[PDB]
């Protein structure tokens, strides 16, 4: 087993400079090259860099060459990557990833990966999410079940959790992928299906938990006769 | 005209092992050998049939780059004569050679801490090689007088054997990567030659 | 450099059936000094770091069910999944490691093939407190449908809108191997007042003719 944890990252401004560090444990950090692999949300993996086990040779990608600089502190058992002159296309999830020297030459394939960071490139304040109700008591009458939901607008950065009915109601909740609107601000809708015979019997709550703002803003969603 | 790939012959991540040296025909180029000769990265840069400082102004029918990796001690074996194990059983240079030989130390790419055993060189061939002969087939060898029908008992050996290639090796045992250019000075229409 | 093309994009297969993804590299990633074939096959579940499944393009990494198998040589390679189970809904990546820079592939979202499903379609004109907020957000919830393909036409007084329409889809839903979709039309207040009818439409395999859920503002 090897435990690699990627530190650093988060929010940056276009043109800022950031510095990521992977702390590895479980093996001799000075006898294995290391890689970085970027993965922009929903796109797919992409190579970034590589080191040699004595920290001499460093090869990069094509779309990065001359922008990032990847070093490796053996004494602290850490791998550092300094990003310079970030563009809007560099928002992604960054993985460190340990080599396994079996190929004839030094660089070879990668086998053990670490949890990813969340480097996000955009210059906008961490605005608190705004919660809008979508109780279709009188817009979603399907006879048996009504599908009612909750939309969120204008929150940044990425991590957010939506919880319905204190976590008691788990079935029928469709957690949707967050998408940043053309205005540059994220949004998502979470919806549930509820039998029409138990609409007013049980109150319904939309809870948003967003760590950077520590937003724990609840909204009660209740039917309207209209 | 257009440049030609010395880049993918010298900036090569994977160099083939010596018994199966890799050959590449490069042509339709404007070759600048000033880059190679002015680079100090090499340890041996020895041109035989020509003068290394006059290679910019000739024109060649076709130029072939061979590439492999050998021990640092016996990089001497690469010569038009100069008999020896790699020079005879593995890579045979013709006496009438007209080209250049480049070799540079690459201990920091080919030698891994546990030792690199993926590089093999051929030993115990029944006979020598024709000049520029590539022999990738390794059947069981016969050494004594036994019938070597897939056996390996005390007189029926296997021809391939591995180098050590550890970072602790001596200056002579470290790997050296070799690329040798052979020119076709024939008077056919020229295809590759510098400005 | 060497570029990997991995086909297909989606590979939907039902349980017990077989499956095969293929990859083609621009150059030939085949070392010859040994008879090793520098290439590897990873997989990734949604929201997790990837794993290793094949290296040397044929061998298998310890701890992997026999159902996978990598074959091929030269510049053509294939990953064959003999049997399918629940734990094989993942996006698969090819990865050369011959010449730096290394390269990956686009993926293959190996889903689960099921009987065609029936969408359940709803609609919502924005809540009154949002009309005081400054956003004209209307949504149409397409739930529990398969296969993936579904076009959504949002009609405002019989007028398709473009640009101001944002849609998104969930992953392969766990309970029934169906999908969902959160279609929305986001607008300002100015244009919102100028119309009274909205409509969301869809075509699908389980739908002979489009199913429409509309209304008039104010009821
Ligand atoms: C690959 O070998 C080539 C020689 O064929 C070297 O070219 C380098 O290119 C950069 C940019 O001009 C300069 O540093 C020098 O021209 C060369 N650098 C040296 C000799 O250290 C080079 O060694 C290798 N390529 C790269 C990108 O380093």
């Amino acid at each position: 087993e090897v435990q690699l944890v990627e530190s650093g990252g988060g929010v940056v401004q276009p043109g800022r400079s950031l510095r990521l560090s992977c702390a590895a444990s479980g093996f001799t950090f000075s006898s294995y090259p290391m890689h970085w692999v970027r993965q922009a949300p929903g796109k797919g993996l992409e190579w970034v860099a590589v080191i040699s086990y004595d920290g001499s040779n460093k090869y990069y990608a094509d779309s990065v060459k001359g922008r990032f600089t990847i070093s490796r502190d053996n004494s602290k058992n850490t791998l550092y990557l300094q990003m310079n002159s970030l563009r809007a296309e560099d928002t992604a999830v960054y993985y460190c990833a340990r080599d396994t020297e079996d190929c004839s030459s030094t660089t070879c394939y990668v086998d053990y990966w670490g949890q990813g960071t969340l480097v996000t490139v955009s210059s906008a304040s961490t605005k608190g999410p705004s919660v809008f109700p979508l109780a279709p008591s009188s817009k979603s009458t399907s006879g048996g079940t009504a599908a009612l939901g909750c939309l969120v607008k204008d929150y940044f950065p990425e991590p957010v959790t939506v919880s319905w009915n204190s976590g008691a109601l788990t079935s029928g909740v469709h957690t949707f992928p967050a998408v940043l609107q053309s205005s540059g601000l994220y949004s998502l809708s979470s919806v549930v299906t509820v039998p029409s015979s138990s609409l007013g019997t049980q109150t319904y709550i939309c809870n948003v938990n967003h760590k950077p703002s520590n937003t724990k803003v609840d909204k009660k969603v209740e039917p309207k006769s209209c | 005209t257009n440049l030609c790939p010395f880049g993918e012959v010298f900036n090569a991540t994977r160099f083939a092992s010596v018994y199966a040296w890799n050959r590449k025909r490069i042509s339709n180029c404007v070759a600048d050998y000033s880059v190679l000769y002015n680079s100090a990265s090499f340890s041996t840069f020895k041109c035989y049939g020509v003068s290394p400082t006059k290679l910019n102004d000739l024109c060649f029918t076709n130029v072939y780059a061979d590439s492999f990796v050998i021990r640092g001690d016996e990089v001497r074996q690469i010569a038009p004569g100069q008999t020896g194990k790699i020079a005879d059983y593995n890579y045979k240079l013709p006496d009438d050679f007209t080209g250049c030989v480049i070799a540079w130390n690459s201990n920091n790419l080919d030698s891994k801490v546990g030792g690199n055993y993926n590089y093999l060189y051929r030993l115990f061939r029944k006979s020598n090689l024709k000049p520029f002969e590539r022999d990738i087939s390794t059947e069981i060898y016969q050494a004594g007088s036994t019938p070597c029908n897939g056996v390996e008992g005390f007189n029926c050996y296997f021809p391939l054997q591995s180098y050590g290639f550890q970072p602790t090796n001596g200056v002579g045992y470290q790997p050296y990567r070799v690329v040798v250019l052979s020119f076709e000075l024939l008077h056919a229409p020229a295809t590759v030659c510098g400005p | 450099d060497i570029v990997m093309t991995q086909s297909p994009d989606s590979l939907a297969v039902s349980l017990g059936e077989r499956a095969t993804i293929n990859c083609k590299s621009s150059q030939s990633v085949l070392y010859r000094s040994n008879n090793k074939n520098y290439l590897a096959w990873y997989q990734q579940k949604p929201g997790q770091p990837p794993k290793l499944l094949i290296y040397w393009a044929s061998t298998r990494e310890s701890g992997v069910p026999d159902r996978f198998s990598g074959s091929g040589s030269g510049t053509d390679f294939t990953l064959t999944i003999s049997s399918l189970q629940a734990e094989d809904v993942a996006v698969y990546y090819c990865h050369q490691y011959y010449s730096t820079p290394f390269t990956f592939g686009g993926g293959t979202k190996v889903d689960i093939k099921r009987t065609v499903a029936a969408p359940s379609v709803f609609i919502f004109p924005p809540s009154d407190e949002q009309l005081k907020s400054g956003t004209a957000s209307v949504v149409c919830l397409l739930n529990n449908f398969y296969p993936r393909e579904a076009k959504v036409q949002w009609k405002v007084d019989n007028a398709l809108q473009s640009g101001n329409s944002q849609e998104s889809v969930t992953e392969q839903d766990s309970k029934d191997s169906t999908y969902s979709l959160s279609s929305t039309l986001t607008l300002s207040k100015a244009d919102y007042e100028k119309h009274k009818v909205y409509a969301c439409e869809v075509t699908h395999q389980g739908l002979s003719s489009p199913v429409t859920k509309s209304f008039n503002r104010g009821e």
